[PDB]
């Protein structure tokens, strides 16, 4: 019949998922663990390359109208509104929206304003797609639900963000999340999974630096009878003291050059000699684990989650970028455009709704495209329209 | 003549006593050049 | 991930629009597997012949019941039509995942504990014992100096060692040697153990090509 | 409705980000750590090759007009103004603007002047796109916000830059930054991340020389 | 692109406002940066023929000046 | 798991070990308890070193510290290639042996159809 | 007979005593041919 | 019995005394075939 018989259980699916995580990556802490990651030169690089193509796609965007004359007028007004935000551009919005690859979540608030003077005087633009940083949100409950765990009523922002050195209704907010189903409000950050590998990768690099510094192979060792050493310590103005002070400086400067040599007395008291000079070496076998290949495995382990693992040497990286683009477009096409047209009472059928199409992330091949037009053109399957002509 | 041979790491009682000692310094504390928050400063697990 | 998926269909009437009077679908409400009944999730006839519905736990209706089968769309994989709880692709992987993890743990502790070339110092016990009982004696000062100098002993522009050469028996009184493994090192080469288990896991998901029409493309078509 | 219900929190997003950095790469110090980097022969070379193509791109620039006759006249005047700055060229501006790859930030001030004699007598050119070096800025607060951390009112320059051996309004300044979202006024320099690796790279090279 | 955004959206609208040149959105001129990779003489010359031999290349001085 | 190569072994005169066992409040007991914790934490780092007394009673020294190793030859059978042969042995019966690297696999499916 | 065997780096009390010593000179101070501001001149962390 | 074991390069006091000695000759003075201004003639840093 026409009646729900269950709940999405948003408030339970979360509370199981916070337990099943290591405690350094639960909500109020993940905000710090993200920014204490990134400073790894493989983690920054993966995120930077992802944002490189996201910005490119949302630069040369287009609005595709319908067939009727009404849709064409609506498409022009949509393009004006999206290209005339006061102090904002879609590239800035795209690079703010794509932050859910770091925190599983992204919050944008829609603000509308009236036009004073212009082509569309009397209508409503969008002033700013105000980004709400994840760090300024509520650390206790960020997202508030019904009396039951069925739906979401709004998002809470901390009171400490209104200071220099509150609950926003859900209808005003555009939510984007990734890595989880529709029942996970706090999405799974792609850095979850990487975390254990990042912890190991760091530790190994630390061992390499201290290990290389402490490999005192070939160090110089000198043996002197203790009679001379003891006499110098108690008689600072004795000939033994002068020679000991000379050794402490001469041995420090003992390099290899044009005049390097050693001259020692050859006296002998027992099976061992009184004076000797030998260069030390590891009496046995050295290290075995070859920490170099340990790090390489963990680096490929981290970059694979971001689709940027090819730097260790249609593709995987290009397909990964398309995922982020589609998530943003769904919010833009289905949450802002229908509401924006409602304010200016432009009510159209479903088939006449214009939509925004993102740009292409891979450049067109001049060699391939030019010879593709000929093959289609030489048969006559290519229409004669200004759309085809303008493509050159 | 009761404790001649000692083998470490084969008892839970001996493992946690060393692990939970606040003065203990183990291999997982290698800070390297300068300290980073990616490396623990205490031996005991959270 | 769980061999199973539950979606409930809800229909609503249109108020104003192109098809006023007809019925849309309001939401294809996803029921998370975690919020389902942990005891019996799926209920059958008096016999084990067919399915009458799916049960959801009463703890999912709280903030911090049986749904008829006709309202539910069931999807499952990895089993025949007689396996209501489908076989998760992670079944099979599980034993390999258990091994893969353990080996990685051994590598980290193994690399940390490979104290090859560590510095060892031998001193007559007369000096060590005198320092312990006479904190204000010359032996105590030299012992405290060694405990700090030896810690800082790196390789640089002025690194060297100077020790007394006294001898009491076949062995010398003072010595300094760098230790090494007296024999043979490890043999199992844990690196290739992990690589075999990684390819073992990814093969079940058709994504094993990252270890280097395709298998991966054909695998996606199954889910579609 | 038509009312904002939040703030960008510029003044908080910064203050979290300065803590979560090693102290040798926080604002008043990063100016020194950048120039004490660069003298690495791999770090200089990376920056030099980047500026090589940036200068090339902004050398043969073009202004694309619209369809109407009014736009074509406007495009010609724009080309004249951009190619007749007194003592400045876009190549010099491009290679000054691109300094945010070293410090996350770049400040340029726009100055307009009237024409005395020429083709467009009576109109206003741009005299100089005056570059404000990051080193001459205020070491304490470089950027000043509202009473709240919502927006930016201007940029402060130190009083020691007016000597030989003040707050500039935001409307007069062109801000460029990279590596961060719109809520990070002080952008993330690409050398953040590299820093730990550069510290190690140097130390190892020192060991090789003394070791040999 | 970062530099062009500041140049196209912060200087040009203000520069036209001072000389009271007020235009619609679709009539605003914009500055386009140059190309960072040199054109391939071999590739370009044979690309013009393939388009030209069919007649899809307009006869305008813009095309002629490209040589 | 059982390839304890390079494990640390310590030798101490039994007089100290026996005194600690019968006198829990004696200086020997304190040093023994310190060794049981210090040796467990003995990793490689910026301050790792060892300092032992150099006394000698016979041809062998009183105190010593050595890292063990296999006194001879290790394993020979190379169990890795044993498993690979058996895996190809299993998959061949299902026609899916090509993953170890018209076809055999396509012809095998036609039989079931 | 209490301090025969000494192992370094396994105690926080001893590790910080050497690290915080103003006269200590460790491996991270290798200045090379001529000093550079990229290498610390003090043992203790900032 | 106070100075039996001497380790060089682990003290700032001992490092600078050797470094600042005008008579010291170290490895960074290898002039080779004929002298060049690319190689220092004094041990102390400028």
């Amino acid at each position: 019949r026409m009646s729900e018989q269950g709940t999405f259980a948003l408030a339970k699916v979360q509370v199981d998922s916070e337990r099943m995580k290591a405690e350094e990556i639960r909500w109020p802490h993940l905000i710090g663990t993200a920014e204490s990651m990134k400073q790894d030169a493989t983690v920054a690089t993966g995120l930077d390359m992802l944002y490189t193509f996201v910005e490119k796609a949302f630069k040369d965007f287009k609005v595709i109208p319908g067939e009727s004359e009404e849709s064409k007028k609506a498409a022009k007004f949509i393009e004006y509104c999206l290209k005339n935000m006061e102090g904002q551009t879609l590239r800035q919005f795209a690079r703010d929206a794509a932050t859910f690859n770091e925190y599983g979540l992204s919050v944008v608030e829609k603000v509308y304003t009236q036009i004073a003077v212009g082509e569309y005087v009397g209508k409503y633009k969008v002033k700013n797609l105000a980004f709400r940083p994840q760090a300024s949100l509520s650390r206790t409950n960020p997202i508030v639900y019904n009396s039951d765990g069925s739906a979401i009523v709004g998002i809470k922002q901390s009171l400490s963000a209104f200071q220099n050195y509150v609950i926003i209704p859900i209808s005003r907010v555009m939510l984007m999340n990734t890595g989880g189903s529709s029942s996970q409000a706090l999405g799974v950050s792609p850095l979850v999974g990487c975390y254990r590998a990042w912890r190991e990768k760091i530790l190994i690099e630390n061992l390499e630096v201290v290990g290389a510094t402490k490999d005192m192979g070939g160090v110089i060792e000198l043996k002197i009878p203790s009679q001379i050493l003891n006499k110098a310590a108690m008689d600072p103005s004795s000939p033994e003291a002068d020679m000991v002070r000379g050794l402490m400086s001469d041995a420090a400067n003992a390099h290899s050059g044009e005049q390097s040599f050693f001259m020692l007395p050859s006296d002998t008291k027992d099976n061992a000699p009184q004076y000797s000079m030998t260069l030390k070496g590891i009496d046995g076998m050295g290290k075995q684990y070859s920490t170099a290949q340990l790090i390489s495995d963990r680096k490929k382990s981290i970059l694979d989650r971001l689709g940027a693992g090819f730097i260790n040497v249609q593709t995987i990286h290009t397909q990964f970028v398309q995922r982020v683009n589609e998530i943003i477009l769904e919010a833009l096409n289905e949450n802002l455009l229908p509401q924006l047209l409602a304010l200016n009472d432009i009510r159209l059928p479903e088939t006449e709704m214009p939509y925004v199409k993102a740009g292409e992330i891979v450049d067109v091949d001049m060699e391939g495209f030019s010879k593709a037009i000929q093959r289609i053109g030489a048969v006559g399957y290519l229409p004669k329209t200004p759309k085809v002509i303008n493509r050159v | 003549n009761s404790s001649l041979v000692i083998i470490g790491g084969v008892r839970k009682d001996e493992f946690f006593r060393v692990k939970n000692n606040p003065n203990s310094y183990n291999g997982f504390m290698e800070q390297g050049v300068y300290p980073t928050p990616a490396i623990p400063k205490q031996s005991a697990w959270p």
